[PDB]
């Protein structure tokens, strides 16, 4: 204080909704519903949302609004022994920027690709095609669809790479798209939230315009009801299995943003007596509701593919990049006015990703802006240096073998790491700092204590929720592979480095902080577990 | 159930200092924020200070800030208001009040404890019988009276026949005049009842250790 | 500081009648932050209506509350004698927390004339050097009444103390005590003492008096 504040509350809400709603709302939630008993999946999903996701989501938002600092300073002021959590969270967000932007660039690349009266990925008689190409998805690996070969052999040129050891030529048309993304991010974030919170009005709202248009074209298609059937038809037999609850737990956790320091930074610009609890609920709800909607958008079209284009539903119903960059564009191309559906689809994909990259970077800038007045004074300079380091290292993912690089980070950069970070975040808040202090902090802000429900969830449910995900994510571990390629053991260990490079800050910094403090070790856990709020009276 | 008990009030000279206390019980005192609210002799309610459930957030009215200090003993369940350089404007009944939710208000209150800030010295009342004039019965009933004059500070305890006689009793609130309260009571009983049976006005003023009784005879 | 002004200040009502009372803030108050307390005579305040509309525990359905921004109101749909008290509104939208100035609610009833009585100084007091005549005026309605002392036929205005009781919870009447104090020397320098109460019930003042036998 003085600390800059949101130019208006809608800016905050859209920044948060924009961060939380991204591509996985489209390319994973509907797939999980289809795979796990249809609308029955909503039960495990809703329970995980209620006892795990939203409480963690609420917590970080309240915590950021109360302590009014970014992730490093905040965790340091709250429990100095764990200042490292702020460092861990910061460079997890740092790694994620190295690859996640590439998805946006692919979106722009397909967008620039659809300025035409006849979409390229339609047919199997192009220079990049293979003797084995089919018009649509099949179930035999050696025979790709026309859209799959376009993505793979034309956009990516992934066929020309023999692995992560063979990144090949830089692909400048991609680097151009990667640069445009970073320019859009720079001129969105250099001036701070005064413009960043205005930009999100587009990037957070645009997808809903397109979701509506596609939802109508989708549901008017022949076979669209058949798709909705595959999407939502209940089968509670799935609920019996542990793997389904783990799928719900993990989806809930990664879909909401909790513990990345992003919600922390955004809430840190809230007015102190803002009703952060009302904001956390409205915001959670919109995230999940968007996934629900998008599922109709996807499977109406997926149903139209099965009914009309003559393809097994199981072959087109898929997750991840393949759904949005291959299967959906395939369906679009068969439709009248296809060029229009393609241009707004790929635009939606990019705006879906942009709000999210915004939040990741802001978690970083705000964290560093608060630790270091040097960079806070020079924001417009600092981000330019940061996005420059992004663009340069990111050129690796614009190479012909670039997917192999993307896929490596996508697995190791944030996955296992953030779960342990958030696990200590929960443990720090509820048990070191105390739910008592926290509840009291929340009342001083919003006028009432959190219910015993939110308290039980933070203290008990949350940590074993995160524990539940982390353990099944270990027991299910296998060495990294993509399609027929298997990554070399050194590549595997290198990702373990990226994974532990951040997690290690937690015990590292705890060890280093102990060795600058005067007293005996009973005396020293106390000096490092006493909150900054209390030392200053 | 829930009970709050303020204590510690009494006469204090200006500039002096005193410590009020509130004994919480019947609920989990650690969980709730507490406030001191005072009521002046002119019956105005004025919030004084609020302390957090954990005692880490303290607010004061501008009237008492830098003079009062609110405190909290969560182990022994006792709320505290530590006053200093008191002044006559601080004279009031002080209430201790539960108030953890702002959206819900002060849901429970104590019975209050009275602060009086004055330069006046404590002095014992003279109690005078009020027997009726010469003649002139009657009168289905008769009125008797009692005069508690010249005391300070408030309170005094008046009753009749040690409280057996509560019907027909009017006990007037005291009125300060040049640093001395004067008070009076009237009681009416059927003409058969008096002077056939003794009617005593019994008065208590603990601040001055007084304990008078006054039988009323028609001299 | 958000001043809350309440009107009316005092309010008389027949049982069964509707009553409304209002609260005006000098600044906007969120409706979830406006509350009301009732405080019966001689007792602590009780929470009563919280965040505008919400009856507190044990509060009979007669009560209701309404308002927003800078204007709020309490309404009793059909008043009962047990409802006579002072009502205070309050905000928590901002520190310092502030209470309203009060609306004292009171029972209307049919008029009743005072039962005046006059008392000469007690012998215990005259020996003290003092002398206070006393004149009780009991069980009348409405509350307004005007006592007037006379030595001889001359009125005396100086040196008086008047006390009024709170309205009776039983018969809902008012009572008053007037004490005229003199030096014993002034009391003995003269013979006739009178105390007379003009009141609405009668155009003629009600008069009690005594000579020194
Ligand atoms: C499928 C999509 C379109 C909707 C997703 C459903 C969720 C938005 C719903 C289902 C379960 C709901 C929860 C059901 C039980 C409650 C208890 C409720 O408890 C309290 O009132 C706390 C006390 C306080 O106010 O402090 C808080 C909301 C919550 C967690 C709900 C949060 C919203 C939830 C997650
Ligand atoms: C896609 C179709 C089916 C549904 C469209 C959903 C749209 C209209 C919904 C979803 C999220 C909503 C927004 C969520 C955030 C706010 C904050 C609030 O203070 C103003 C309204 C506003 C801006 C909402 C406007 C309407 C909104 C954009
Ligand atoms: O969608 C195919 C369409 O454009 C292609 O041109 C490329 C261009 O060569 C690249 O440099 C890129 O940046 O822009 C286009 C992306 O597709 C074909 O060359 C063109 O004939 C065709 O219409
Ligand atoms: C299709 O039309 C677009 C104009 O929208 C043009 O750019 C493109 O070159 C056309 N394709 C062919 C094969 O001519
Ligand atoms: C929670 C978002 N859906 C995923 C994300 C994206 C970028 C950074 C962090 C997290
Ligand atoms: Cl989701
Ligand atoms: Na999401
Ligand atoms: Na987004």
């Amino acid at each position: 204080d003085e600390r800059e504040t949101w130019s208006g509350k809608v800016d905050f809400l859209l920044s948060v909704i924009g961060f939380a709603v991204d591509l996985a709302n489209v390319w994973r939630f509907p797939y999980l519903c289809y795979k796990n008993g249809g609308g029955a999946f909503l039960v495990p999903y809703g329970i995980m949302l209620a006892v795990g996701g939203i409480p963690l989501f609420y917590m970080e938002l309240a915590l950021g609004q109360h302590n009014r600092k970014g992730a490093i300073t905040c965790w340091g002021r709250l429990v100095p022994l764990f200042k490292g959590i702020g460092y861990a969270v910061v460079l997890i967000a740092f790694y994620v920027d190295f690859y996640y932007n590439v998805i946006i660039a692919w979106s722009l690349r397909f967008f620039f690709a659809s300025f035409t009266n006849s979409l390229p990925w339609t047919s199997c008689n192009n220079i990049w095609n293979t003797p084995n190409c089919r018009p649509f998805e099949g179930h035999v690996e050696g025979f790709q669809s026309a859209a799959s070969e376009y993505f793979n052999r034309y956009i990516l040129e992934l066929n020309r790479s023999e692995g992560i050891h063979d990144l090949g030529a830089i692909k400048w048309d991609m680097a151009l798209c990667l640069l445009i993304v970073y320019l859009i991010c720079y001129f969105s974030l250099w001036k701070g939230i005064s413009t960043s919170g205005k930009v999100v009005w587009f990037t957070a709202l645009f997808p809903y315009a397109v979701l509506l248009i596609l939802l109508i074209r989708g549901l008017t298609l022949p076979g669209s009801f058949l798709g909705i059937q595959y999407y939502l038809t209940p089968n509670f037999s799935a609920i019996y299995k542990a793997e389904v609850w783990v799928d719900a737990a993990t989806q809930v956790f990664f879909s909401l943003g909790p513990g990345f320091g992003v919600l922390l930074a955004y809430a840190s610009y809230n007015k102190y007596h803002n009703n952060v609890y009302k904001d956390a609920l409205l915001t959670s709800f919109i995230n999940s509701a968007t996934s629900f909607i998008a599922g109709f958008v996807i499977f109406s079209v997926l149903g139209y593919m099965a009914h009309t284009l003559g393809v097994r539903i199981e072959d087109v119903a898929t997750e991840g990049p393949g759904l949005v960059f291959v299967v959906y564009p395939a369906a679009i191309a068969t439709m009248p006015a296809s060029t229009f559906w393609a241009l707004i689809f790929f635009m939606m994909l990019a705006t879906l990703g942009l709000d999210s990259s915004f939040g990741g970077s802001e978690a970083i800038i705000t964290a560093l802006s608060d630790e270091f007045p040097k960079i806070k004074r020079n924001r417009e300079l600092f981000v330019a240096g940061l996005f420059s380091l992004y663009f340069v290292v990111g050129l690796a993912s614009c190479t012909q073998g670039g997917f192999y690089f993307f896929h490596l980070l996508d697995r190791y950069a944030a996955g296992y790491s953030i779960l342990v970070a958030v696990f200590f975040e929960a443990i720090a808040v509820s048990w070191i700092y105390g739910t008592n202090r926290f509840s009291e902090d929340i009342r001083d802000m919003i006028g009432f204590p959190p219910g015993r429900y939110w308290q039980v969830c933070w203290r008990f449910v949350a940590p074993i929720f995160l524990l539940f995900i982390t353990v099944y994510g270990l027991i299910g571990y296998e060495p990294l592979t993509y399609a027929d390629y298997v990554y070399p053991s050194w590549a595997n260990a290198l990702g373990w480095c990226i994974a532990g490079s951040s997690v290690v800050m937690i015990p590292a910094v705890a060890i280093f902080k102990l060795l600058s403090t005067p007293g005996s070790l009973r005396q020293r856990f106390t000096i490092l577990t006493t909150p900054w709020r209390d030392q200053q009276l | 159930e829930v009970q709050l008990v303020e204590s510690g009030g009494g006469l204090v000279k200006p500039g002096g200092s005193l410590k009020l206390s509130c004994a919480a019980s019947g609920f989990t005192f650690s969980s709730y924020a507490m406030s001191w609210v005072r009521q002046s002799p002119e019956k105005r309610l004025e919030w004084v200070a609020e302390i957090s459930s954990g005692g880490r957030y303290i607010y004061y009215s501008d009237t008492v800030t830098g003079r009062f200090t609110i405190s909290r003993d969560n182990a022994r369940n006792i709320l505290h208001l530590e006053m200093s350089s008191l002044r006559s404007e601080d004279t009031a009944m002080y209430y201790c009040a539960r108030g953890e939710v702002r959206q819900r208000g002060f849901d429970y209150w104590g019975q209050g404890t009275t602060l009086t800030v004055s330069s006046a010295k404590t002095t014992a009342p003279s109690v005078y019988p009020l027997a009726p004039v010469c003649g002139d019965t009657t009168g289905s009933s008769v009125t008797l009276g009692c005069l508690v004059k010249g005391y300070f500070p408030e309170p005094v305890t008046l009753t009749w026949n040690s409280g057996s006689l509560s019907s027909g009793v009017h006990t007037f609130p005291a009125v300060l005049q040049s640093d001395l309260y004067t008070l009076s009571s009237s009681v009416t009983v059927t003409s058969s009842t008096w002077p056939s049976q003794s009617i005593t006005c019994n008065v208590a003023h603990p601040a001055s250790s007084t304990k008078v009784d006054k039988k009323i005879e028609p001299r | 500081e958000n001043v809350l002004t309440q009107s009316p200040a005092i309010m008389s009502t027949s049982p069964g009648e509707k009553v409304t009372m209002t609260c005006r803030a000098s600044s906007s108050v969120g409706s979830s932050y406006l509350h009301w307390y009732q405080q019966k005579s001689g007792a602590s305040p009780k929470l009563w209506i919280y965040s505008t509309s919400n009856l507190a525990s044990g509060v009979p359905a007669r009560f209701s509350g309404s308002g927003s921004g800078t204007s709020y109101s309490l309404t009793i749909s059909s008043v009962e004698a047990e409802d006579a008290a002072t009502y205070y509104c309050q905000q928590f939208s901002g520190y310092p927390l502030t209470f309203g100035s009060g609306t004292k609610l009171e029972m209307k009833r049919a008029d009743a004339a005072p039962t005046v009585s006059i008392f000469p100084p007690s012998s215990e007091q005259l020996t003290s050097g003092g002398a206070s005549v006393v004149c009780f005026l009991n069980n009348f309605y409405p509350k307004d009444i005007n006592v007037k002392w006379k030595i001889e036929g001359s009125e005396r205005q100086n040196g008086v103390l008047n006390s009024w009781t709170d309205q009776d919870s039983k018969d809902s009447t008012y009572s008053m005590s007037s004490t005229l104090t003199l030096t014993k020397d002034e009391y003995e320098r003269h013979n006739s003492y009178t105390c007379e109460a003009t009141h609405k019930t009668s155009t003629s003042p009600i008069v009690k008096s005594f000579n020194r036998n």
